[PDB]
């Protein structure tokens, strides 16, 4: 077995941001460099290890993470920052150690005439801890007004869809997030790199 | 700016279905919706759809009989009112949303149904 590192960065289907999609890597080795140096990552940064030494890392666990952002939302994803995308969606633990990796994805997911299927969440109740998916499609009450289960006055449904048109800006142009996540300790690891 | 024409209102019997077809303009990132005024009530939320979804929240009044349909070619949203008792008839009007604040931003005029016993 060599890891299916490959297979999830460019895989047919990333889901919308209000969901994300969870899949354990286990028991394999994984070419970390090989993407490291790939000029096809507009951005790799990484968090609690330089990449270069990435290398011989021996890890006990590591999680992939897939949703679909745009450009001007990249930076939002890192620990501690405080936006509407990070906030209500995908918050990152403040000692997050692990890497964001974003490329720009026009080309494949976007359509002419826009793609409409990616939804992102706006308004909602309370602030989502470290790693937490909210799928509920609870009408949100932010007026004093009961809501009452029917949308109107007071009640905002809070799925919206980005407006994902191939001749947008550059920044509002379409990207694919996978996230990372590493966690070291002294245990039988599941990824343990080339070594 | 997005405005929107609503067509396919008129008269039917009891129990009969009017397919209501609403033409629209530079749609297909907004969300549409459809409200009615009853003869003395205020609106109230009837249905609406999120392009390419299908996430649709109905009133309890309506729900079971009126399902909504997304073209996303000709720009209209279809709304397919069934076995519609009498005292149904209202205005429905399409409306679109953007950052949603004290309520949906466009309204177009809309279209008169009414269902005769």
């Amino acid at each position: 077995n060599l890891c299916p590192f490959g297979e999830v960065f460019n895989a047919t289907r990333f889901a919308s941001v209000y969901a994300w999609n969870r899949k354990r890597i286990s028991n394999c080795v994984a070419d970390y460099s090989v993407l490291y140096n790939s000029a096809s990552f507009s951005t790799f940064k990484c968090y609690g290890v330089s990449p270069t030494k990435l290398n011989d890392l021996c890890f006990t666990n590591v999680y992939a993470d897939s949703f679909v952002i745009r450009g001007d939302e990249v930076r939002q994803i890192a620990p501690g920052q405080t936006g509407k995308i990070a906030d209500y969606n995908y918050k990152l633990p403040d000692d997050f150690t692990g890497c964001v990796i974003a490329w720009n994805s026009n080309n494949l997911d976007s359509k002419v005439g826009g793609n409409y299927n990616y939804l992102y969440r706006l308004f909602r109740k309370s602030n989502l801890k470290p790693f937490e998916r909210d799928i509920s499609t609870e009408i949100y009450q932010a007026g004093s007004t009961p809501c009452n289960g029917v949308e109107g006055f007071n009640c905002y449904f809070p799925l919206q869809s980005y407006g994902f048109q191939p001749t947008n800006g550059v920044g509002y142009q379409p990207y694919r997030v996978v996230v990372l996540s590493f966690e070291l300790l002294h245990a039988p690891a599941t990824v343990c790199g080339p070594k | 700016q997005v405005q929107l024409v609503e067509s396919g209102g008129g008269l039917v019997q009891a129990g009969g279905s009017l397919r209501l077809s609403c033409a629209v303009s530079g749609l297909g990132a907004h969300r549409v919706g459809w409200f009615r005024r009853a003869p003395g009530k205020e609106r109230e939320f009837v249905a609406a759809i999120g392009a390419n979804g299908g996430n649709t929240n109905y009133l309890d009044s309506v729900k079971g009989r009126f399902t909504i349909s997304r073209d996303n070619a000709k720009n209209t949203i279809y709304l397919q009112m069934n076995s519609l008792k009498p005292q149904d008839t209202a205005v429905y009007y399409c409306a679109a949303r953007d950052i949603e604040t004290a309520e949906y931003t466009y309204w177009g005029q809309g279209t008169q149904v009414t269902v005769s016993s």
